[PDB]
């Protein structure tokens, strides 16, 4: 369940963390304001983010 | 260079602070590395004289401490020189 | 940005040019006059940036050639495999791993040489080899002739298709000079690409073949009544007996509960009991890290969708307040010159081999590599030499740049600029660090000869007397033995039992042990260092001083290759960047033969070895390292003069081979010092009067003979010195280590 | 729809190959869909299919004839033509390295001449000027070329055939006729 | 024509004329070893 | 593009979509009569099948799917590999386009040509769209039938 959970926060967060740091931002997308380029890209650094970070809880006995 | 030798006020608190959270357990204690190396040197300078052994874990405590204080205070330069 | 742009049909497919010696060169392509032609086209074949002015024609050549070279290292593959399923005792070797001697060369019975067909075992008679290709192949799973011989003609399909693509890439899709600049892209692919899907492909086979086929020899099943690695992948029932996670599947890998992945991903560290290779549960997990990481680190660098670094304005913006433009340059410099890049590559490939002997000899990956001294000993020692050759190549690479290449409007106080605007503190420095080494490292050696000569043991430097304890060394042998359970709490052994810990046996015979350092570990670390610095003294100053010194400010416009400037100025002979890496091969030569011989005899007196039922080690060279590698004169008698017993004592045995290339090595060694000691001059007038006869016999030549230049002279020099002294030790080291390992 | 210009008629969708134009005698559909003429020569590709075609064509019907009858003196312990046993015996008999040696001396004395003459434009590839007994008419003519056609489209056949005789006695253990017969 | 010229070339007409020269020592040696006089 | 909000024709190109739009459906197509013909039908050669998506499909894995795939793989190699690379590099055909129509099926013109090249798409979206329905249907209703999973 809390897989998930951090899984689509990590994503988010990366989506959000994209507008700042990708250089050049599309802002040509209904809502999230990204290209698929850069959607890919950040979803991509959610991925590593959220695996790396489900791993560490995991490790720690917190999930 | 600006200098400012408040850098090294910074180094200190700023590395210590960080190296004094609390970790698992061997060849450290859980208390932190801080929390272990002033305690090395505690029960060392005790025994003013005849200094540590290489079996000792105080050489560790010293290397890890120093090369991370360096690390934070060599970066804390660049920062206030070059903002 | 980043597109595939190819000239077709650049260049024709015709055997014309192959009529045309030297062809390639403006210079030569008008035929000889003088025997010195012959030479030059050959000395000038591949010297591209030479050939033509145009840096696309440069790159083609290149990629093509390299091609070349790919279809060559896959014939030499395909032998080695072909070598195993039909010359060799391989699979036998299986079933005896210890027992059995690795053979995989045959010689025809002719003028007696049969000889050379030793008593090995495994129902061949053959040459003994220590390539450890056995111990690759059971590591790879392989235990049988049709997997070797498969492998073969793949090795011989994929050398074809490597002619092909050398050839297709020159003569009918040649890609345009903006096609190689995409560095970026190049660098993501290599990294992702190559390294990271190379690693992930492996670590594939590692889990699917290498484990399965390896557990179950190493539990002791006959190789023939293994299952074939595709059994592995058909039934899963026949895996999940092996290691139960597989009952599990693929379900674990996307959720993420990998700790599911236990039984074939450890971190168990240390070695298999059974065979002294690293356990192949630890080599498929660090190859899947490893795959992870490269597939991630190739991410890194923009190539055509916004996203990613510019490694422009990343060295661009590595500017600090002492170092003027920093950065700025190197990325012109390295995406217009080929050598700026070999020079580089060089470095790093050449230091990889090095490191590569090192871990592989403390770690060894391979089953039975361990307990098979003489694959450990020439594999560390044949790393060692690829390794060097490599380092003097980036020397001579960084100074052709120098000569050729270099640009001072590229290189405007940057970095590189900077560097040449100090070239005298620089070498001043390193000079002295030279001597202070030299001194302080040879000078213990020549302090203790002089006092054991003199019945002054209790005045040496010794772990009995003066001690020069490596004390650093010590310590950090002592923190990685600590680590396990401590600094690497999940790691349930050390990363090496050269650290410390247990000692490791395959059969009676040390796989490995703790390698204690004492005064002379001390003594020939800092050997190595003098070596090393002085090394780098010669070559450095080759690249500093390539383009100008206060002796000769127009060095660039003589070029990177030339003999001197002339008797003048008081003699100007090898100011040249060639001439520095000439002088850069022979300290290499020194420094790698004391690194080999260090390695061998420390391996023979304190880790190689034999333990009893008791439990009592007994080394080759029964632990003489201590007390007899403080001294020269120990080096002379208890090492070259003790170990040579078995190369010289080889006659009429099957290791007679080695004591022929003991001598011939020798020879050709010897032969060097003609060349290296003596000019040309009084070869050309040599050849003045040998020619008079010649005519005297309307028998002369139309190719007027010639002495060989004078640069030629110093490349036949130091290629015979490193043939002859390099064969001299591989002589030396096979016999030895062959006969007492 | 199709591509802009002239199209590969064996394969409608795929461009037409630069040198398969539909002119050579077994080559209509100027079938070449992985484009090894674009990059190889067409009179060396043109031979070795030739030779091939009567090699395959020999072997096809040399295994049905040695099924359905073997000579006396030859003791032919093996029923599977195409199995590594027959192969074996008729090497060490000597009957094989007799064939090998005629085989050679035609490849080395004919075949390369021949070869190395098609490669300079000075052969058709496959032509040696054999018809004894004129089953194919003038050389170069309309008779010619539906022989010509008839040879590769028989040859391709027993090429692909040779395939199948092989790979299935490899599996069963039975001769071609064998198999026919008994399912 | 160039393939022979190639051929003809010092290198090539070198390897296998001491092949070929190579290859008559060895077949002597091998069907009548151990000639130390005539 | 009509309907394409992620603006995957800006990275990849049109011609190459379309041809994977067709192909997928072409093989969604063939799938969704295929699970309802297997499920339905039972050829005398196999008889003690499973007939279910997943089951089926583990059942023929090393036979029947295997041959399939080596001349499924055989036709891409030889004739989808150099279609797909000659339609991006610009050759002019329509991405589709194998020149099969043995009857007169298409049409004449333009105008229902194009109707029934919309219908094919179409038709493959929703077999793409059926077929995905499928599997999560026979997954979460204990390996119901399609046919079964009607009561
Ligand atoms: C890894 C080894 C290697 C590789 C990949 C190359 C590659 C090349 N050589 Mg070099 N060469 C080498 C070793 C190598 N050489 C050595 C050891 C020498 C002696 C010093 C030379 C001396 C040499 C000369 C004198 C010349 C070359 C040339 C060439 C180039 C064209 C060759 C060609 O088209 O034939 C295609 C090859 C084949 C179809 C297969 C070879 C078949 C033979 C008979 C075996 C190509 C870049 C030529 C050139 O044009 O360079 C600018 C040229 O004139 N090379
Ligand atoms: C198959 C036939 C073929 C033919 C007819 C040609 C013809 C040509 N090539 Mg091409 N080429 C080919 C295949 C061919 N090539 C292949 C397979 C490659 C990939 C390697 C190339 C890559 C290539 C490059 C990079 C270049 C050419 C060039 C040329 C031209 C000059 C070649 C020359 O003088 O070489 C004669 C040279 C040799 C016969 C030596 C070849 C050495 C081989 C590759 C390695 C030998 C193995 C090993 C080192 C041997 C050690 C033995 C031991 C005794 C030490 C000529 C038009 C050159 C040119 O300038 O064109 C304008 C050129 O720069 N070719
Ligand atoms: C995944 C992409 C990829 C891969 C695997 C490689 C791999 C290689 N490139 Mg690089 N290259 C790439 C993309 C890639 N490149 C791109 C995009 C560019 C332009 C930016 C370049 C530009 C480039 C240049 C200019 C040069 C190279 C060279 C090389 C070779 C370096 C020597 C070596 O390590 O041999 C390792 C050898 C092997 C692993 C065996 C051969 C592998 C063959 C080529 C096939 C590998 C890929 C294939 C998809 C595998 C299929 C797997 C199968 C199970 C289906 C190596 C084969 C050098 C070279 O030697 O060229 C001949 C070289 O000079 N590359
Ligand atoms: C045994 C042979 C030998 C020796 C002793 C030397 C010595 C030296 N070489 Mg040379 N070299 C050699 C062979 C040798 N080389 C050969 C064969 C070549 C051709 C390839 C070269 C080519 C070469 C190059 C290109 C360079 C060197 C350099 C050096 C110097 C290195 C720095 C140093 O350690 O100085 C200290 C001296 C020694 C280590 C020698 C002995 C020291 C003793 C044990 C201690 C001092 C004794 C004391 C003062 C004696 C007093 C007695 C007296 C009162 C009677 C050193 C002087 C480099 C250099 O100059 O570096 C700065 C340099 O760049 N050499
Ligand atoms: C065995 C050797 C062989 C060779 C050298 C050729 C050569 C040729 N063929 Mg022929 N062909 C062959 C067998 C061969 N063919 C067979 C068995 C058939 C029946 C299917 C045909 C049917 C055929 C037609 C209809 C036509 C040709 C044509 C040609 C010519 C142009 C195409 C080409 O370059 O092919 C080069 C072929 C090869 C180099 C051999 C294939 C090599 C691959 C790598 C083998 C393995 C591929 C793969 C694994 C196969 C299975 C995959 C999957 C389907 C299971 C050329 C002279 C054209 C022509 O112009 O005729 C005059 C033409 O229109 N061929
Ligand atoms: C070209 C040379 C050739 C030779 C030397 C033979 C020789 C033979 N054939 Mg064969 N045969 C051949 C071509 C040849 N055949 C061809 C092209 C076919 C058509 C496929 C056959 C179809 C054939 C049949 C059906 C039979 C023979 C049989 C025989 C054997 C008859 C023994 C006998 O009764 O006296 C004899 C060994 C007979 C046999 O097997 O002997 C018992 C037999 O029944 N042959
Ligand atoms: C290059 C010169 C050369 C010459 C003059 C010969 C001459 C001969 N060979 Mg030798 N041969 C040679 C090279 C040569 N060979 C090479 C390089 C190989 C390795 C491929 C062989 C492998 C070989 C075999 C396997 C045999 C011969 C045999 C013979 C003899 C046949 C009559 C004849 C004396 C035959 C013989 O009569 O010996 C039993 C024989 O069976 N040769
Ligand atoms: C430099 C002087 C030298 C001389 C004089 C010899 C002489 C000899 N060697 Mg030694 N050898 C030498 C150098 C020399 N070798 C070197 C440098 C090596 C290391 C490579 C060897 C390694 C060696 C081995 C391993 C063997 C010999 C053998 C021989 C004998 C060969 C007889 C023979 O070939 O059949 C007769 C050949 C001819 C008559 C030549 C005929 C030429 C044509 C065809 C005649 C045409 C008609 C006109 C002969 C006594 C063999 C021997 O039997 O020793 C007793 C032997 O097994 N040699
Ligand atoms: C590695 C330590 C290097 C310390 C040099 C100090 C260091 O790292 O400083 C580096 C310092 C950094 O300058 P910047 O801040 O301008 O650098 C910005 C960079 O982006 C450009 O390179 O540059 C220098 O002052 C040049 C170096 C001269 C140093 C002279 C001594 C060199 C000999 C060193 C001997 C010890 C070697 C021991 C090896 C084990
Ligand atoms: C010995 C020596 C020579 C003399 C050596 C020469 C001229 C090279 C000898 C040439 C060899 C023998 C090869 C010539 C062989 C011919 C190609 C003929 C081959 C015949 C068959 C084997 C095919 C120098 O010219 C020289 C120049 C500068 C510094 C030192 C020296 C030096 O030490
Ligand atoms: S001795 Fe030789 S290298 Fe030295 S200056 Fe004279 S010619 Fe030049």
């Amino acid at each position: 369940s809390s897989i998930p959970v951090i899984m689509v926060i990590s994503n988010l967060l990366a989506l959000a963390i994209g507008r700042y740091a990708i250089q050049n931002p599309s802002n040509e997308t209904p809502i999230i304001g990204l290209n698929l380029a850069q959607l890919v890209a950040t979803t991509s650094f959610g991925h590593i983010i959220g695996v790396a970070t489900i791993l560490g809880l995991s490790n720690m006995g917190i999930i | 260079y600006p200098l400012n030798p408040a850098v090294i006020l910074i180094a200190i608190i700023g590395w210590s602070a960080a190296a004094a959270v609390p970790s698992n357990i061997p060849v450290l204690g859980g208390t932190g590395l801080t929390q272990a190396f002033l305690a090395s040197i505690q029960r060392l300078l005790a025994q003013y004289p005849t200094g540590p052994k290489l079996d000792d874990p105080f050489w560790f405590y010293l290397v890890v401490y120093h090369v991370g204080l360096f690390a934070l205070l060599i970066f804390g330069q660049i920062g206030y020189a070059g903002y | 940005k980043v597109k595939v742009v190819v000239d077709r049909d650049v260049v024709a497919t015709s055997f014309e040019k192959w009529a045309k010696p030297g062809h390639f060169s403006r210079s030569l392509a008008k035929g000889p006059k003088t025997t010195t032609w012959i030479w030059n086209l050959h000395a000038d074949a591949h010297d591209f940036d030479s050939h033509t002015s145009s840096l696309e024609e440069v790159s083609r050549k290149i990629f093509s050639a390299h091609f070349g070279q790919l279809a060559i290292i896959f014939i030499w593959l395909s032998g080695m495999y072909f070598h195993g399923a039909r010359f060799s005792n391989y699979v036998a070797w299986l079933s005896n791993p210890t027992g059995i001697k690795p053979s995989a060369q045959v010689v025809w019975p002719i003028v007696g040489q049969q000889i050379l067909n030793a008593d090995v075992g495994g129902g061949i008679q053959g040459i003994q080899i220590t390539s450890g290709l056995f111990q690759l192949w059971r590591a790879s799973g392989i235990v049988n002739e049709l997997q070797l011989y498969v492998t073969a003609i793949g090795g011989l399909v994929m050398a074809g298709l490597m002619m092909f693509a050398g050839w297709f890439h020159y003569h009918k899709a040649a890609p345009k000079l903006e096609w190689f600049q995409n560095v970026e892209s190049m660098l993501n692919h290599h990294l992702a690409g190559l390294l990271g899907l190379g690693s992930l492909s492996w670590a594939g086979h590692q889990i699917h073949v290498s484990l399965p086929v390896n557990k179950l020899l190493d539990a002791g099943v006959a190789p023939s009544s293994i299952p074939l690695p595709h059994e592995f992948i058909l039934n899963r029932n026949l895996m999940a007996e092996l290691y139960p996670s597989f009952q599990q599947g693929l379900a674990p890998f996307f959720t993420l509960n990998w700790k599911q992945y236990s039984d074939i991903l450890t971190f168990k560290g240390g070695l298999s009991p059974v065979t002294g290779g690293l356990w192949l549960t630890d080599v498929a997990h660090h190859h899947l890290a490893i795959a992870v990481l490269f597939i991630v680190a190739g991410h890194m660098y923009r190539t055509n969708w916004g996203i990613g670094h510019s490694m422009k304005q990343l060295l661009e913006a590595h500017k600090g307040p002492l170092t003027g433009e920093g950065h700025k340059g190197l990325y012109e410099v390295l995406t217009t010159s080929w050598h700026a890049n070999l020079a580089i590559n060089l470095a790093m490939l050449g230091s990889l081999s090095i490191i590569v002997a090192h871990h592989m000899y403390s770690m060894p990956p391979y089953p039975y590599l361990a307990t098979d001294y003489p694959t450990q000993l020439s594999l560390f020692t044949h790393h060692m030499w690829i390794g060097g050759f490599c380092i003097v190549g980036a020397g001579a690479h960084a100074a052709i740049y120098m000569v050729r290449d270099y640009s001072p409007t590229v290189n405007y106080n940057n970095v590189l600029d900077r560097m040449i605007r100090h070239r005298d503190a620089i070498i001043s420095h390193l000079n002295w660090v030279c001597i202070f080494l030299g001194t302080h490292s040879f000078g213990l050696y020549i302090h203790n000869d002089t006092m054991r000569a003199l019945g002054r043991a209790q005045d040496m430097f010794s772990d009995t007397a003066i001690q020069l304890q490596p004390v650093l060394a010590q310590w950090i042998q002592q923190i990685h033995t600590l680590a396990p359970g401590n600094t690497a709490v999940n790691a349930l052994a050390t990363a090496s039992y050269a650290f410390g810990a247990d000692t490791v046996t395959v059969g009676s015979k040390i796989a490995m042990m703790p390698i204690k350092l004492g005064t002379a570990d001390f003594m020939v670390h800092h050997i190595h260092a003098f070596t090393i610095h002085v090394t780098v003294l010669i070559l450095l100053k080759g690249v500093l001083f390539a383009r100008n010194s206060r002796l000769i400010p127009d060095k660039a416009n003589l070029g990177f290759r030339f003999p001197c400037d002339g008797p003048g100025r008081g003699g100007t002979c090898q100011v040249s960047a060639w001439d520095h890496v000439f002088l850069g091969l022979f300290w290499m030569y020194n420094a790698l033969s004391v690194v080999i011989f260090h390695f061998s005899w420390k391996m023979q007196s304190d880790v190689w070895g034999t333990v009893s039922s008791n439990g009592t080690v007994s080394h080759i060279t029964g632990g003489n390292f201590a007390q007899s590698a403080i001294t020269i004169n120990g080096w002379l008698r208890d090492f070259l003069w003790a170990q040579a017993s078995q190369v010289i004592q080889s006659y009429g045995s099957s290791l007679s081979a080695y004591g022929l290339m003991f001598l011939g090595a020798h020879f050709v060694w010897a032969f060097s010092l003609m060349f290296l000691f003596s000019g040309r001059g009084y070869w050309q007038e040599l050849i003045e009067s040998i020619v008079w006869a010649h005519n005297k016999l309307k028998v002369a030549p139309s190719i007027a003979p010639r002495a060989l230049s004078i640069t030629q002279g110093r490349a036949v020099g130091v290629a015979h010195y490193l043939l002859g002294g390099i064969a001299t030790t591989w002589a030396f080291f096979l016999a030895r280590i062959i006969s007492v390992g | 729809q199709a591509p802009s210009g002239a199209a590969m008629p064996s394969m409608p969708f795929l461009k037409r190959p630069s040198k398969l134009d539909g002119s050579l005698p077994g080559g209509e559909g100027c079938f070449d869909p992985l484009g090894f003429t674009e990059v190889f020569s067409l009179e060396w590709m043109r031979e070795a299919e030739v030779k091939h075609c009567r090699v395959a064509m020999l072997a096809v019907l040399g295994v049905i004839a040695q099924e359905f009858g073997t000579l006396d003196f030859y003791h032919a312990q093996s029923k599977l033509q195409l199995s590594p046993d027959l192969h074996n015996q008729f090497v060490q008999n000597g009957a094989l390295q007799q064939v090998l040696l005629f085989v050679c001396a035609w490849e080395f004395f004919v075949g390369l001449p021949a070869l190395i003459e098609s490669l300079e434009g000075r052969r058709e590839p496959g032509y040696f000027g054999f018809d004894p007994l004129k089953l194919g008419g003038t050389y170069g003519s309309a008779q010619w070329k539906r022989m010509a056609a008839g040879e590769l489209r028989n040859g391709r056949l027993a090429m692909i055939a040779f395939g199948g005789f092989f790979h299935q006695q490899l599996l069963t253990k039975q001769g071609i006729i064998e198999q026919l017969t008994h399912f | 024509m160039n393939l022979k010229k190639y051929l003809s070339t010092a290198p090539v007409v070198a390897t296998l004329w001491l092949f070929l020269t190579a290859g008559i020592l060895i077949e002597l040696n091998r069907f009548y070893p151990d000639s130390l006089f005539y | 593009a009509e309907f394409d909000p992620l603006q995957i024709t800006s990275y990849l190109p049109i011609s190459w979509m379309r041809e994977s739009e067709v192909k997928h459906g072409r093989i969604a197509m063939l799938a969704f009569v295929g699970t309802l013909a297997q499920q339905a039908y039972q050829f005398p050669w196999y008889k003690g099948a499973p007939t279910t998506l997943v089951g089926a499909h583990d059942h023929f894995v090393t036979t029947a799917l295997a041959q399939i795939l080596l001349f499924t793989s055989a036709f891409e190699i030889l004739a989808g590999v150099p279609a797909a690379i000659q339609t991006v590099r610009g050759s002019g055909r329509l991405p589709g386009y194998y020149g099969f129509d043995p009857l007169g099926l298409w049409g004449k013109d333009e105008a229902s040509r194009k109707r029934m090249e919309l219908a094919e798409v179409k038709n493959g979206r929703l077999a793409m769209i059926a077929m995905l329905a499928l599997w999560h249907q026979e997954a979460l209703s204990g390996g119901m039938g399609v046919i079964e999973q009607l009561v």
